[PDB]
């Protein structure tokens, strides 16, 4: 999970499928839509 | 591998509505704590303000006991909170 | 005889007893290693 989240999804909610292999490896790759924050610094508007 | 058997073990008969107490004229303790990520956002049109927080719920019940001493000393093992009793804050 | 029947009693025997909350690893000391990325599909706003 994420930590910096407003108001979105804390996980992935689609939950897709894995690959598993013989060994016993396991592989897994949801899409996921993200909201995070940022401590926007405005000073060289629009340079920025 | 022992996990796995302590939680089979554990989950054998345990209900989940039951208030877990030993006897009914007794009470729990359920500690509580706050925290706050980040002051997300306090509209003032609407009045209303969204937080972002961390609850922290701390109780204890009988039914979960067990002993380290017979599991490979395990004392601290992971479960789903869906398949256990919940106060409901 | 075909791909099918093969794959799913594969899958009928490793599903057979398998819990899915117990932590999967070989001793309890041991721990787990989660090799983690990311790839940008794009940058919405």
């Amino acid at each position: 999970v994420l930590y910096n989240n407003a108001d979105g999804d804390f996980a992935v909610t689609h939950l897709t499928k894995a690959h598993l292999f013989h060994d016993g490896r396991v592989q897994w790759t949801p899409p996921a839509i993200y909201k995070s924050s940022c401590s926007i610094d405005v000073t060289f508007f629009p340079f920025d | 591998h022992a996990e796995e058997r302590l939680l089979k073990k554990l989950f054998s008969g345990y209900n989940k509505w039951s208030r877990p107490v030993a006897n009914i004229s007794d009470v729990v303790l359920v500690r509580f704590g706050l925290s706050i990520a980040q002051l997300i956002d306090v509209d003032e049109k609407n009045q209303m303000m969204t937080t972002n927080v961390w609850v922290k719920q701390e109780w204890h019940d009988y039914k979960l006991r067990w002993d380290p001493a017979d599991y490979e000393n395990v004392t601290s093992i992971r479960i789903p909170s869906e398949l256990i009793w919940r106060p409901d804050i | 005889e075909t791909r099918a029947h093969a794959e799913e009693r594969l899958l009928k025997k490793l599903f057979s007893g398998y819990n899915k909350w117990s932590r999967p690893v070989a001793n309890i000391s041991d721990v787990v290693l989660v090799r983690f990325g990311l790839s940008i599909a794009q940058l919405i706003d």
